């Protein structure tokens, strides 16, 4: 059962260190969580595909980028449904009965 | 005493304290800058800044 | 045209000779002034580069 | 065919009928020097119970690739064909003086001698027949198991799964509680690898995954309906293929029951583990290398080549879940392929919405698209508010025409 330690302390320490970031450069996670390169990005993306860690990786230019955004569009959203709802009721009136 | 890298108490609660009262004079500042501000220029500028957020104290 | 929009669909930077090939225009040269062509009709939203023979795709 | 011949317990008892016989010929009409006696041990010394005919049919093939009994077929034929008679007419005299135990017996042993003797339709008549024979819910679940049995036969999956559904929901709901397990033993084991093996024989992976997951190991003593490697086959490839990662994660990685099953082959369960673990170069190296002996099985000929595609498309989104900016050359690399197919099959995903992304072909590198949400919802608005107004000037027009009413006489 170490293996599931040493895993779970390192899941929590990238948490609590990637929090006020926006863009994060990898070599940096790396030399704070004292291991290779290839091991940051293996643990970054189980993480981003458990849902725990909400940004993704720019592989290009070895960086992180976070979520500070999704701001609340939601209303856009909803006036979408709105749209499409309204475009079938116009069919109802253009083929109700003539 | 000093707190582990030979700086005494006094010096970082001091530095904090200048962090957090520039965090209300800008708008966003450099990390050169922000260690000329408050000397100890960015070995561990950026390490306080980010040591103050995820505390709720900026 | 409808091939080159769905191609403008999928890519961001493509060669003059691999646009030819997929949309069978049969030439790199025929393939840049067909995209010309829309460019000026207005129908695409596209950049020439001809150092390598490129164009790309800015669709703002 | 690297390191081949590494499987012996098959041959003894792996499948019942015809269909282990066409694949093991298949086998051995294509590898060098194996159509011999010993490939046709397998086809035709399990030749049992009037396997006389299609011994003809067959054995001549055979015969031709590679005498005729008429001698011992008709001496064991003629007296099959006369235990027939003799066997109907003691159960008839069961039938006439009605002794229901006895009457029961000779609608089973009269399928059994059915399906010893190559009678199947009228085997199915008695099975439906077993309602005249109505002693209680234990009698629906045999019945109930003996036709399930004999249509797996029977090359039928929608009267499977109606009899599934009936003997499931007849005894109020599997008996509610299931009364201790019935006797000790679980039936709802049975029903439900049976209709796990119909879903997925009916072009459906996914439900059948959901009910063929929960079998118990320990209520598999009936290795004639479907093995448990088999089942463990099943449950892995489809399960993969179907389930995402959040579903892979609930239904099989913490699932404990499954995990006997994943111990039968170690090969499935390396695939899962490597698939869930961000391992994908390996898991496709080795589901090519298992795909010659899985496609060695027609019971997932028909589904198994499309199923494979169907995952390494699934892989295909999950290499790019967590990035932003891909490198191609690397994706080419992990997926055992070149930068050009992998360039065809990103195109192809893109053309049809499963993945948002863009291919530059300069330096291949696949971003990532954002959708401006404010923009599209104007757009589409816009698009909206257009077809209305065309609608309505149309109307209009349709209106005016209705009231003249204009028509060619």
């Amino acid at each position: 059962h170490i293996e599931e330690l040493l895993r779970n302390i390192r899941t929590q320490v990238l948490i609590k260190l990637i929090k006020p970031y926006t863009r994060i450069h990898i070599p940096f996670i790396s030399k704070e969580l004292n291991i290779d390169v290839a091991d940051v990005e293996s643990l970054l993306v189980q993480c981003i595909l458990d849902n725990t860690i909400h940004g993704r990786i720019d592989q290009v230019n070895q960086l992180l980028e976070l979520d500070h955004q999704k701001r609340g569009g939601a209303r856009y959203t909803a006036l979408d449904k709105w749209t499409n709802q309204l475009n079938s009721l116009n069919q109802a009136v253009v083929s109700k009965l003539a | 005493a000093t707190t582990a890298d030979g700086s005494s108490i006094l010096d970082r609660a001091v530095i904090e304290h200048n962090l957090l009262s520039a965090s209300k004079l800008y708008n966003n500042i450099t990390f050169e800058e922000l260690g000329a501000l408050l000397e100890i220029p960015a070995a561990k500028a950026e390490k306080i800044a980010s040591q103050m957020i995820t505390e709720g104290r900026m | 045209k409808k091939n080159i929009q769905r191609l403008t669909k999928t890519f961001l930077t493509l060669s003059l000779q691999d646009m030819a090939s997929r949309v069978q225009l049969s030439g790199p040269q025929e393939a840049e002034k067909y995209v010309l062509h829309m460019i000026e009709d207005g129908e695409i939203f596209a950049s020439i580069n001809q150092k390598d023979g490129m164009v790309s795709f800015h669709d703002n | 065919v690297e390191n081949p011949s590494l499987d012996l317990e098959q041959y003894a008892a792996s499948y019942s009928g015809l269909m282990r016989i066409e694949r093991l010929q298949f086998i051995a009409d294509h590898c060098p020097t194996l159509r011999v006696e010993a490939l046709k041990m397998a086809l035709s010394f399990v030749q049992r119970t009037f396997n006389v005919d299609m011994y003809e049919e067959i054995h001549r093939k055979l015969s031709e690739a590679t005498a005729l009994d008429t001698a011992w077929v008709e001496a064991t034929r003629k007296k099959a064909l006369l235990k027939l008679e003799k066997l109907d007419t003691d159960l008839k005299n069961y039938k006439g003086n009605s002794i229901k135990e006895s009457i029961r017996r000779g609608h089973d042993d009269l399928g059994d001698h059915y399906l010893d003797c190559g009678d199947l339709s009228n085997a199915l008549k008695c099975y439906s027949r077993a309602r005249d024979y109505c002693t209680s819910a234990k009698h629906v679940i045999n019945m109930c198991l003996n036709v399930i049995k004999v249509s797996v036969y029977l090359q039928n999956w929608s009267h499977v799964l109606s009899y599934v559904s009936k003997a499931e929901s007849t005894p109020e709901i599997a008996e509610q509680r299931g009364e201790r397990d019935s006797q000790t033993q679980a039936i709802l084991t049975k029903l439900k690898c049976a209709a796990g093996l119909a879903e997925l024989a009916a072009r459906k992976y996914k439900q059948a995954a959901k009910c063929l997951l929960l079998a118990s190991f320990d209520h598999c003593d009936f290795p004639e309906l479907l093995s448990p490697s088999n089942v463990a086959i099943y449950g892995g490839l489809c399960a993969l293929a179907t389930f995402d990662r959040q579903e892979l994660q609930r239904n099989v990685i913490s699932s404990s029951s499954f995990k006997l099953f994943l111990e039968l082959e170690p090969q499935v369960r390396d695939i899962i583990f490597k698939f869930y673990e961000s391992k994908y170069a390996s898991c496709l190296k080795m589901l090519d290398e298992m795909k010659d002996n899985l496609l060695l099985d027609m019971y997932l000929a028909p589904h198994v080549r499309t199923l494979y595609t169907q995952i390494r498309n699934r892989a295909l989104i999950q290499y790019f879940s967590p990035y932003v900016s891909a490198d191609m050359h690397r994706m080419a690399a992990a997926f055992n392929t070149t930068v050009a197919a992998l360039e065809d099959e990103l195109t192809q995903l893109i053309l049809e919405g499963l993945i948002s992304a863009r291919v530059d072909s300069h330096s291949k590198i696949l971003y990532a698209r954002d959708v401006d949400q404010r923009s599209t919802t104007f757009e589409k608005s816009l698009l909206m508010g257009k077809e209305f107004q065309r609608r309505a000037k149309a109307m209009m027009l349709r209106a005016a025409v209705l009231r003249n009413q204009i028509h060619v006489k």
